[PDB]
RNA sequence: GCGAGGGGAGUGAAAAAGAACCUGAAACCGUGUACGUACAAGCAGUGGGAGCACAGCUGUGUGACUGCGUACCUU
RNA sequence: GGGCUAAACCAUGCACCGAAGCUGCGGCAGCGACGCGCGUUGUUGGGUAGGGGAGCGUUCUGUAAGCCUGUGAAGGU
């Protein structure tokens, strides 16, 4: 199966509508290091909730 | 009398027939052959 | 003398695409879309010259009589009472005059009358 | 000088009332599409909407010649296979009488946007009782 | 007035890119920077250093201060495919197109 | 006040000082030209209606310009028939402008 | 990233002449602005036409609503 | 189609709508007359195959050791 007519660049911008990414609500303080993060992840330094919890 | 300034007498220079060069010119497309047939092809005719 | 046809063939395809300007799609981008839809808007605008004199008659007569029912007579007893009183004002007059003369148009609804008593 | 042409924004409009005890339906019907396109108005213009708001009243008091009562059927398909539903005119006059006359005047008004827009001035009601006082319609006898 | 960051043939199609660079258009560089480190997609990498480049062009050329910055322009353009070749089933042989992309970055105070 | 009167066989209702596009008139820039044929003039309630003329009735106008209207583009093609023909019109006017209403 | 790529500086008449280099059309793909578009049925135009924006009543852009309207070639 | 008891059918009459038909106004061309290319006049101008007539533009040769052009050519828009 396979078109009849070649869809229009009009149809093809319809059809990306929903494709679109959406960025991240907001980050997330530790209330020790001050670092952001996402949210119930650790940060890149390696807090979480204020806690050195893993080294590096 | 220069070289720019003569001209041919009236009516001694035809223009030839062109075919196949558009509607405009009353000879496109089929270029006077009409359709078909053994007189429209290319080294179509019967002999004398 | 060989002819290289380049200059001359993008000369008339932008031609006709210049023609085509504000049609949708391929009509507006592409040399044999847009020369299609040329000859096309060229054939009804040709059609739609005479179809304009059509319709605008019909519109001031459509006009005329609404105008001559407010005044009691039909858009037909209307112009034969017109006709009988050798009045030669036009349609396109008459139902100008019913839009922004509403005093001179019943004016011109009592001679119409008159001729017809 | 161009033709005069009515523009939307400033097109006069006015409220009337009907009432239908007794009117023959499509006699009425041809008044209030006449009057709900500006068909009697001079600044009529084929695409602009000049005409005016219409209540009727009275509805199911309609009237109809013949045997029509009985045997003039309505009919409709539900877009589903063997979908073909019908109803006689004493059926519907019974069950949803404004849809007589509403039907009838959608079927005399012009097809697409603007007759669909010109349908939206017909307020149509079985009883003797409207709510648009505020509206001060005036009395219309068609 | 406006400082200006590239990468030209990039290695991803603009239709990929563009997904990225919507996410920041307009906004200040700060949260630009934010949105595109935490921006799971192998063009956040492409577009967030394009960012950086233009914004310490910004300050050393332009002598602008990082604060005031927003991303005013980003847009992304085809550039040339690369042309291979897929054996498929059957002795037959596809193109493939290997499409690369034009970043462009403008940064500005105003 | 307007006035209604014929003129290339069309007709045209105008008031002092407008200016009215017609069918070419063989007059010369800036000369005067007289319509005495005047089919109705209607100055506020008083309406006089020619039978078909009104008595008397004359409009004043100057030849204000000749000219050339915009171009119009003749397009005939019949499908399949290898047959299409093109052809541009202008149509000639004459502008005059309305100076004097007299019933 | 001791990258690719880019921004400055400098050369030059010119660097949107920077080596993927004279000119740099079209298809095709983007960013910005103006207007239209989420109750509306079909060759997508054409005739009529409101509103909005713009430049000086007019010119330009857009085009709600409405009459008419089933591409081209070949055979 | 809506709807219609006429908005159906028959008969008689008078109005009106209605085409690129006819008329009005402006313009162009073919052919023929009549006078001096011009005037006047009559008339014609839907077209496939096809016949006849008249032109546009492109490259190149002469005219040109001329003419235009860095005070901006060709090309592009
Ligand atoms: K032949
Ligand atoms: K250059
Ligand atoms: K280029
Ligand atoms: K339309
Ligand atoms: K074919
Ligand atoms: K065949
Ligand atoms: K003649
Ligand atoms: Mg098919
Ligand atoms: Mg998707
Ligand atoms: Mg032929
Ligand atoms: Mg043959
Ligand atoms: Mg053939
Ligand atoms: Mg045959
Ligand atoms: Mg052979
Ligand atoms: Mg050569
Ligand atoms: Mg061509
Ligand atoms: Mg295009
Ligand atoms: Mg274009
Ligand atoms: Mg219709
Ligand atoms: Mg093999
Ligand atoms: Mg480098
Ligand atoms: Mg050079
Ligand atoms: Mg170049
Ligand atoms: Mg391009
Ligand atoms: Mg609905
Ligand atoms: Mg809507
Ligand atoms: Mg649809
Ligand atoms: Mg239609
Ligand atoms: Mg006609
Ligand atoms: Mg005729
Ligand atoms: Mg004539
Ligand atoms: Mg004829
Ligand atoms: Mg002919
Ligand atoms: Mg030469
Ligand atoms: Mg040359």
């Amino acid at each position: 199966a396979v078109q009849q007519n070649k869809p229009t660049r009009s149809k093809r911008g319809m059809r990306r509508s929903h494709d679109a990414l959406t960025a991240v609500t907001s980050l997330s303080v530790d209330k020790t290091s001050g670092e952001k993060h996402l949210r119930h992840h650790i940060t890149a330094d390696g807090y979480y909730r204020g806690r050195k919890v893993i080294a590096k | 009398m220069r070289l720019n300034t003569l001209s041919p007498a009236e009516g001694s220079k035809k223009a030839g027939k062109r075919l196949g060069r558009g509607i405009g010119s009353g000879l496109g497309k089929t270029g006077g052959r009409g359709h078909k047939g053994q007189k429209s092809r290319s080294g179509g005719g019967v002999r004398r | 003398a060989r002819v290289k046809r380049g200059v001359i063939a993008r000369a008339r395809h932008k031609k006709i695409l210049k023609q085509a300007k504000g049609y949708y799609g391929a009509r507006s981008r592409v040399y044999r879309v847009a020369f299609q839809a040329v000859i096309k808007a060229g054939q009804y605008a040709y059609r739609d010259r005479r179809q304009r004199k059509r319709q605008f008659r019909q519109l001031w007569i459509a006009r005329i009589n609404a105008a001559a029912r407010q005044n009691g007579i039909s858009y037909s007893k209307f112009i034969n009472g017109l006709k009988k009183a050798s009045v030669e004002i036009d349609r396109k007059i008459l139902a100008d005059i019913a839009v922004f003369d509403k005093v001179a148009f019943t004016a011109l609804v009592e001679k119409a009358k008159a001729a017809l008593a | 000088m161009k033709t005069f042409t009515a523009k939307p924004e400033t097109v006069k409009r006015d409220w009337y009332v009907v009432d239908a005890t007794g009117k023959t339906l499509g006699r009425l019907a041809t008044e209030l599409a006449r009057r709900l396109r500006g068909k009697h108005k001079a600044e009529y213009t084929p695409h602009v909407d000049t005409g005016d708001y219409i209540i009727v009243l009275n509805a199911d008091k309609v009237a109809v010649t013949g045997n029509k009562r009985t045997d003039k059927v309505y009919y409709h398909h539900t877009g589903h296979i063997g979908g073909i539903k019908q109803a006689t005119f004493e059926e519907m006059i019974a069950r949803r009488p404004e849809r007589v006359i509403e039907i009838a005047v959608k079927g005399m008004l012009p097809k697409g946007p603007l007759g669909r827009a010109m349908f939206r001035k017909l307020k149509v009601y079985a009883g003797n009782e409207h709510n648009h006082a505020a509206q001060q319609p005036q009395v219309l006898d068609i | 007035m406006e400082t200006i960051a590239k990468h030209r043939h990039a290695r991803s199609s603009a239709q990929k890119v563009r997904l990225v660079a919507d996410l920041i258009r307009g906004k200040k560089v700060s949260q630009a920077l934010d949105i595109l480190t935490y921006t799971n997609k192998k063009a956040a990498v492409l577009v967030k250093k394009v960012l950086e480049s233009a914004i310490a062009n910004a300050e050393h050329n332009d002598g602008a201060d990082i604060d005031d910055l927003k991303v005013t322009k980003i847009f992304v353009d085809e550039g040339p495919s690369m042309k291979r070749i897929m054996p498929r089933a059957k002795g037959r042989a596809d193109r493939i197109l290997k499409r690369t992309s034009h970043i462009t970055v403008v940064v500005s105070d105003r | 006040m307007y006035a209604v009167f014929q003129s290339g066989g069309k007709q045209h209702r105008v008031s002092e000082g407008q200016t009215v596009r017609l069918e070419k008139l063989d007059i010369a820039t800036g000369e005067t030209v007289e319509f005495a044929e005047v089919l109705m003039i209607a100055n506020g309630e008083e309406v006089k209606i020619g039978v078909p003329f009104v008595d008397g009735g004359v409009i004043k106008a100057e030849v204000v310009a000749h000219g050339r209207g915009e171009k119009v583009k003749i397009v005939k093609f019949r499908r399949r028939k290898h047959y299409r023909k093109q052809q541009g019109h202008r149509q000639w006017f004459t502008d005059v402008k309305i100076t004097g209403i007299s019933a």
